[PDB]
């Protein structure tokens, strides 16, 4: 019955008297902030730069005596977003964000509901680029945790205190599929109190979990190296007294190697620890080095001959490493095989402990 | 200016919108939507796609610029016979002052207005009430894409228009009923665009503990011009393929010479597939260029140990007979390769 | 005095109301524009754009804004009063991304005339979308277009004209790097209509071609040095299998390098373009030097199989064959060459007629 | 004893009378505005572009009788930021400017000083990203002149008039050390007015006489140029007839060489002129090309023996064409490295004269 | 016993005449401001760009007797970031700033709070962009020095005087481990007065001590090199007369290094002087282009006799005695090499460690 635009007025207006610099319960119990999230899209992870990119939506509750109102019958009555500079809002920001913006497409992107009892709802369409310390052992095998910080610039937790919602804390749209990682559902809530010069402030945490898909390391890097290793074979197959045929073909495997090795770090950033792709590259350069040195050795032998006899002992023992060599190298490499992958399974099937 | 019925307005001109507009908008609350406490806002909605491209597939996004519509009949804003004219065709600056849809892109990464001179906006009030603004926007919206069957590909992409604070109670957003969507001509340049949009509509969202919105989708077929694989990647890796075969010709006993053309053309194939891999992102899944790299490989892999064996069998104490076979067999398995192949893919 | 007069001309007092375009509810006002060029480059064909920064000047009539008591004429206004002024709502439909300078203060000029013409001058950096036509793609000229739409005013209200005299003037000894821009500008009128209905637009087109001397230094005389090489294989010797085979791929796969990357920097675009048939034919002859050798060796090889008569027939036919190719070869590219510069200088003659 | 606050009310306030929109002396002589810049920090030069980035410090002074106070005896007054708002200032913008900002990390950055008798100083701090057509004939050992250009907008001869100050126009901070060039301690002060249609407008013009530094170049490009050379020579040392090690040896040097040659143009722009650095690569490529030419000559004479006592003179002949090669080919590339660099230096000294 | 916004009115409000535009002890003693540096974040180190990205958080201490207030007893207030507006602030800017922001994620990330004696502390969030000169000469095992310069740009030494605080200047995060460096800390705190012909400005500089990892530089750069090195003596003990087979040995060896030493300038910025990484690549260079010429010697040497048997056999003998020296001198003359180049730099770092 009375009119919808004198409420606005009469209510957190000058006659009203309130007052948006003044928290609510003044001289008084801390404000009590619920926060929930709803992560719309998550993606963007970038190794070289240890960061990724979320669009969220942060949405706020808290409860203000000075904004009950029982004129009107319904409740939670929708406002305006173009008035929320009035409202009284907590001080909330990310201690590890390293870009954000709002949205402004047509209006500005936000809610604001308020309910008889005085409770507020105020929602917010905001993009995080993140920064997210990651561990690089175990590079293609490795799952990464990354943390949200949503702490208090301003308000000591004598008059600001946050708290994560009972139901529902973090929430994924439907459908969200990363690009190259996997997302647990799993979130894990923590409390990690700040402590400043300044005094104590009220922090609270939500870490994700991200397994890596390993389905595009395996097709690029595991099987190219793999025929590296095969077409060094060929070696073994090739004439003895082949000298320019086989010596050209250890060094186009050798070198083309190096140049494989050197293609996986352009992605990576620059650490000092070593990952579980350089005992990969390192074993295939291993492997390829060696048959270099098995000619080699070969060819050296069979010239060591300059009666007769002598010439028919070289000769054999030379052909003797050929064949031995023929069944050493594959058989080798399927033991190193076998215990890599089986070393790497039981620490992953530890790091999900660690989650 | 306007604000508060512009104040004292003490300036007296004569029927212009000094008195119709600041008339119409004396007790105009912005705040306060129309219909207030009854039957939610029926919104039409028209797109103008001034330029289309930027089809990004690194980052899996694409880049638009379109002109935005929007219709509501507004009780308040009723012309008082005045004028005779349907139109008002106001300044575009009062946009401020007059309630706008909070309209938003879910799945858009960035958007900017845009501002040469002026702010690029439309405004028309119309006799019954109704009003319709026009706002040209740019935006990149977010597209997922399936890249199985890369070369040759059809890909959806899709624009959906929600609402941020209005329910489905006080706000509704719909597609107008005739030509909704009013293309340009325009051309891509690796993808070709079709006449036929499927207006699919409803995609209403449930958000947990603020209820229902209304949302408006339109998905665009895009499909993928073969031509550029052609030269690009296709032709060069059937030529590697051809030069592996000269091997056959060359002489059994020239191990210096067949040896290395075994291996470059090999390795050379390999550098291939690793330069397709950058534009491409690191998707888990095998795509169709994929099948063709991997025979050719087996192809260029087959030669060198088609070689090996010749090499044993002459060292062993004839082996013509493996070379001469390889010469028919090698070219005549390609062959029905590319017929199953091309075949399987239309 | 200086200060009343402004506040009579456009004040509380005086009543303009800037939001009532000039003769209202009457004739449309007329549009003079002027464009000059103070810089043109950042022409890109990957993203098929270019950048310009430009002065834009409108001139329309406004009988409101008239003055008398001054005696002096076009007396110039403070850049800060422009918002008082009503102005048009130019836009550049093609462009991409727009910004005001303000280096130090706004980069505006403002004019008034007794009878009351208005002159409006604004300093703008563009970013424009030009569709490329990339056949011909080192002999092409290129056609950039600059469109002048109105938003929101239709026929009846806003109309655009070019100035009769000096319509874009370009800055004294401006010269693109890759590009030479001619001194002819075509200006038409190209009205577009939609659904709200018909709104003024006015064009002028650039005329642009591409300067030559880089891709010659640094695609063609690349590439004519590997046909070249690969025409030593022809005196290298006929039993000499390891060298000429191996001079033969190395040539084939490097002309395969360099065709890849020039087309590295132009867009992927699905027709044929110009520099394609050249690489192309490089191809094509390269592989046909590999081709050769193989004939050779097949056919010399052929006398182990009158044995001695077999083997001299068989010796002569192999020797012939490379002493035919020696001159033959360079005649076949000095034939492809004269047809393929021909040719496209004909075809450039035809395209300046279009310009 | 005048209050502060007091006081800054009697000049710039609502009782002063002072209108910022209305020009110092008007309808009179012109404004005399003295400017001076600061270099704080000079780099950033990039050659794909043509820009450079300078950060400068803006100062102005000009005379305004309406600010002259008597109250203070203060022979000057700093006064707050805040209040350059209520002051004319000139429209000084840069012609050549492609982008600028202003800097706010705490409090603008700005500083206003005005003495008893009007006198106004005015400090801003900049920076801005400068065009700079460069001149690429000698891409090393070269010389670049960049200019900034300062004038006005919207204010003629007439009425605003730039000068520069007579003692330390431009000054350097202390220590600047670009990385790739070597600043010059001589810098021309100039008049360049400009005239458009609009009318006549002042602009000054400060030229900048920048030096390449050859430390980087000589031994990233030079040396491995000389390299390849001298690794091509050791073919005349290697056994005649063994045909797959020199021809080898020929290709791998020539096609590595080219690709030296492109990888200097990444960083350059694609201009169409003929760069001192080409000279160099062409040069280089010839020689090499020659070496692997001179090896078919070999070849073809060496084989005649037994196509065709003649056996000894055909044989002969090869040997002596190695023989004198060993001295040749490094005294002709002795000459040409004389040529080159003696000629240039002149042309250095050409270009130093010229500034 | 007063409503708080009767207090906020009261104080420093319209009725109160507080000019924030006029600063504290007017024509009077210079005011002075305490300074403090919290490190949130640090990284983006570019050698390219020779600059670094940092967040930071800077506290501002400075006594305003007009602000006041005996109506409230508590010792301190946490007033509203909004009403800064109004808040005489002293202008604080970075000499060596490149580039910076503030942040406005969710509000205005600013702390105020006001003391009963009128200390006033301001606390801002702020991302810099800093640049700082880098030496280079040393490219490996070096320590560079980062610099912070907050200095004032409108007022004077005679009206605002900046000083660091006596305890805690800059105080890092918990962990921040930076991938690339090792962050030393000691940290340098000097005053660098600044003249300028508009007057003397103050300015307190803060010094970071930077060593750079090594380990990544090792697996990656170093080891690739050795690998080279060592394939090349795989030639002498090929078969002399091979002659394709050791010449396709050295070429491909002494051609795999010009690329590997051209990768490693990318990352660099185009310095125009001699690096430690060139002195090393220079050195294997030098090694494996040895080994080429080695075989040139060799080749020449057989085939000697032919331009009676007596001669023939000193020859041969003479081209092998050079394949036996050579794969034992080769090793050798490279592992002394080692010692001398590792030792050398050891002692230059440490006495380099010294002086940072
Ligand atoms: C057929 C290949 C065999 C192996 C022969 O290849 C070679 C050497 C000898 C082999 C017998 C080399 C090969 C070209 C051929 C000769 C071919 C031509 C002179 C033309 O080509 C054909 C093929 C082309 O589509 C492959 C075909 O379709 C068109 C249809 C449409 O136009 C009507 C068009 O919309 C669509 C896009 O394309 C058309 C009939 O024109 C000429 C235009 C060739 C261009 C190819 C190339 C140029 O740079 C490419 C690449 O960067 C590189 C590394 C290798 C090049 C190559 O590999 O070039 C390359 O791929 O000879
Ligand atoms: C077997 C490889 C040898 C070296 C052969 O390689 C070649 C030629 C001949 C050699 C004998 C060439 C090679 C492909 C293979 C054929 C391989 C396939 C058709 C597929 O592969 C299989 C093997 C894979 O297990 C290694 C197996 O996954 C396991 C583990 C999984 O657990 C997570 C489990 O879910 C599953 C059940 O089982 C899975 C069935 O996929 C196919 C996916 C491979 C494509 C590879 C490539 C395409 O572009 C790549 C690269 O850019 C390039 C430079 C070279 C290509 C290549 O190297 O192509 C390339 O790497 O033949
Ligand atoms: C001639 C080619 C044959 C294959 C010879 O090539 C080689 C070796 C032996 C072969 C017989 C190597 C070749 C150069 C030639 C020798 C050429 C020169 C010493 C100069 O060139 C002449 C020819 C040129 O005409 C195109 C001629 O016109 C000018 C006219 C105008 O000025 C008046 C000018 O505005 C216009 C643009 O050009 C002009 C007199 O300059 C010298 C400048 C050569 C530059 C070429 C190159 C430098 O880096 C390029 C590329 O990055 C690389 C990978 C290979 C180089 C190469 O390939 O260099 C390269 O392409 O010898
Ligand atoms: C020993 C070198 C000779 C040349 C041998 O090299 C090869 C082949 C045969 C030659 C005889 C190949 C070579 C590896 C070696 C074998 C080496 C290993 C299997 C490991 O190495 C050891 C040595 C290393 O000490 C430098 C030692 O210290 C550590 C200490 C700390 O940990 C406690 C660690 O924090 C610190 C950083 O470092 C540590 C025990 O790890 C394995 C990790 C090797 C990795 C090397 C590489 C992977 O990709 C790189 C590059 O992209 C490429 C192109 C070549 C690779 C290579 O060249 O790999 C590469 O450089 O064999
Ligand atoms: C090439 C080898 C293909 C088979 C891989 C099996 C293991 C898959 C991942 C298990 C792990 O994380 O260790
Ligand atoms: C508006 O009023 C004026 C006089 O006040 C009148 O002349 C004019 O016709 C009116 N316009 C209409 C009725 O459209």
């Amino acid at each position: 019955p009375m009119p919808p635009s004198e409420f606005l007025d009469k209510l957190m207006g000058k006659v009203s008297g309130y007052d948006a610099r003044i928290r609510p319960n003044f001289k008084g119990p801390p404000v009590n902030v619920t926060c929930n999230i709803f992560i719309n899209s998550f993606g963007s992870i970038a190794e070289t730069t240890m960061d990724y990119r979320v669009n969220i939506f942060l949405r706020q509750q808290w409860n203000d005596p000075r904004l009950a109102y029982s004129e009107y019958p319904d409740d939670s009555l929708d406002l305006d977003p173009s008035m929320l500079d009035s409202i009284w809002k907590p001080d909330l920001f990310f201690a590890n964000e390293k870009g954000a913006n709002f949205h402004e497409v047509t209006t500005d992107n936000k809610l604001l509901r308020i309910s008889k009892n005085g409770n507020v709802l105020y929602s917010i369409r905001i993009t995080l680029v993140l920064a997210c310390p990651m561990d690089l052992k175990n590079f293609p095998m490795d799952v990464q945790t990354c943390i949200m910080q949503l702490e208090s610039f301003g308000y000591t937790m004598n008059d600001l205190i946050f708290e994560w919602d009972e139901k529902g804390a973090v929430q994924v749209a439907d459908g969200l599929t990363l690009p190259q990682f996997i997302l647990k559902e799993e979130k894990d809530l923590r409390y990690c109190t700040k402590h400043y010069n300044t005094g104590k402030f009220t922090c609270i945490e939500a870490r994700f979990h991200l397994e890596r898909q390993m389905g595009y390391y395996l097709i690029q890097m595991y099987i190219p190296s793999l025929l590296i290793v095969i077409l060094s074979w060929v070696s073994f197959w090739i004439n003895m007294d082949a000298a320019p045929a086989r010596v050209g073909l250890g060094i186009t495997t050798v070198l083309t190697m190096t140049t494989q090795s050197s293609g996986s770090r352009a992605s990576l950033p620059k650490v000092s620890y070593v990952k579980a792709i350089d005992i990969w590259m390192a074993v295939c350069l291993l492997f390829v080095f060696s048959a270099l040195l098995e000619y080699a050795a070969v060819n050296f032998i069979a010239r060591q001959h300059k009666v007769e006899e002598m010439r028919k002992l070289f000769i054999s023992r030379a052909k003797r490493i050929d064949t031995v060599s023929r069944v050493a190298f594959p058989l080798v490499f399927l033991i190193f095989n076998i215990f890599y992958w089986i070393t790497y399974k039981i620490i992953r099937s530890e790091d999900i402990h660690k989650q | 200016p306007s604000q508060l019925s512009s104040e004292d307005l003490a300036r007296v001109p004569a029927n212009s919108t000094s008195n119709i507009l600041n008339k119409l908008l004396i007790t105009y609350d912005p705040r306060i939507r129309p219909n207030f406490k009854g039957i939610p806002v029926e919104d039409r909605v028209n797109i103008f796609i001034n330029s289309f491209g930027s089809i990004q597939e690194t980052t899996m996004d694409y880049r638009v610029n379109i002109f935005l519509r929007q219709r509501w009949n507004d009780p308040r804003l009723r012309l008082p016979q005045d004028f005779k004219s349907d139109s008002l065709t106001v300044d575009p600056k009062m946009f401020k002052c007059l309630w706008k849809p909070d309209l938003f892109f879910a799945n858009e990464k960035s958007a900017n207005f845009h501002d040469v001179t002026q702010e690029n906006i439309l405004l028309f009030i119309f006799r019954n009430g109704d009003v319709l603004i026009s706002m040209r926007l740019s935006v990149t919206l977010s597209c997922p894409l399936d890249l199985t069957l890369f070369p040759m590909d059809t890909q959806r992409c899709k624009m959906q228009l929600e609402s941020f604070g209005y329910t489905t109670d006080d706000l509704q957003f719909m597609w107008q009923s005739g030509d909704p969507v009013q293309m340009d001509e325009i051309a891509l340049p690796q993808f070709d665009i079709k006449q036929e949009d499927i207006e699919y509509g409803n995609c209403t969202k449930y958000y947990a503990g603020t209820g229902y919105y209304t949302c408006v989708e339109v998905i665009f077929t895009l499909r993928r011009q073969v031509g550029f694989y052609m030269m690009g990647v296709y032709a060069p890796t059937l030529l590697i393929v051809v030069l592996s075969w000269l091997s056959f010709w060359i002489n059994p006993d020239a191990s210096a010479a067949r040896v290395p053309l075994g291996i470059l053309s090999v390795l050379s194939l390999s550098s291939e597939c690793t330069s397709l891999a950058s534009e491409l992102p690191k998707v888990s899944y095998v795509k169709a260029i994929d099948i063709w790299l991997i025979a050719c490989l087996l192809f260029g892999f087959a030669s060198l140990v088609e070689y090996a064996v010749v090499q044993v069998m002459l060292n062993s104490p004839a082996a013509k007979r493996i070379d001469l076979y390889a010469r028919a067999l090698f070219p005549f398995s390609f062959l029905f390769f590319n017929v199953i192949y091309w075949s399987v893919y239309l």
